[PDB]
């Protein structure tokens, strides 16, 4: 796994073209996330 | 050591988690190629993931980050979709859950948009879709996402397309 840029603990990907996109994030240490909820679902076919 | 507790749909905690799921669906630039065509989900179940060891491992690292960033963990709740969700909930996140080819290098990626994480549930780019029908837009098969507590600390800001 790579490393955080020096002096940082994560990377934020800020959307710069798709005005409706929200942010995406990367961590480089597994201990920096806890899988708190398991959500089971189906996508729904639009009408 | 992991146990799954089911939340009742009547519980405010089920309801706030469902709302985050539903309200952060968006349209994607692939017109639904990777994750399918949908505006909303049918939530079938929401379970709380409980594991003392993985939790303590998370809070230990959280305190370290916090102490290197003026007592600010910069903690978020973010989605994660992965073929490896069963390994994750039992064994924790590790380098086997990393996206080697991701835009910001080899790490573990999370999304504010549930629909973005949905694109990775059957693999990178949606893989070959659901196991049963080979359909990236399957409306039948059950999918799973994780809603995760994530420590960002000082985050390097990448402006990007
Ligand atoms: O939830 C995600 C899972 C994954 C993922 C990638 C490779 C293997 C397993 C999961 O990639 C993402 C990329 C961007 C993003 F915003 C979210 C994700
Ligand atoms: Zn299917």
């Amino acid at each position: 796994m790579a490393h955080s840029p020096p002096g940082h603990h994560s990377v934020t990907g800020r959307p710069s073209v798709n005005g409706l996109a929200l942010a995406e994030y990367v961590i480089y240490r597994g201990e920096q996330a806890y899988p708190e909820y398991l959500i089971t679902y189906q996508i729904m076919r639009p009408e | 050591g992991t146990i799954l507790i089911d939340l009742s749909p009547d519980d405010k905690e089920f309801q706030s988690v469902e709302e985050e799921m539903q309200s952060t669906v968006r349209e994607h630039r692939d017109g639904g190629h990777a994750g399918g065509i949908f505006n909303r989900y049918n939530i079938l179940k929401i379970q709380k993931v409980c594991n003392k060891k993985l939790w303590e491992r998370y809070t230990h690292r959280r305190k370290e980050v916090s102490e290197e960033n003026h007592n600010h963990a910069n903690e978020r709740m973010l989605f994660h979709g992965s073929p490896f969700v069963n390994a994750i909930i039992h064994k924790g996140f590790d380098e086997r859950h990393a996206y080697i080819g991701g835009m910001f290098g080899a790490g573990i990626y999370f999304a504010e948009n549930s629909s973005k994480s949905n694109q990775y549930v059957y693999g990178i780019g949606g893989g070959t879709g659901c196991p049963v029908h080979k359909d990236r837009s399957c409306y039948i098969c059950h999918r799973q996402l994780l809603f995760c507590r994530v420590t960002l600390g000082k985050s390097f800001l990448q402006f990007s397309a």
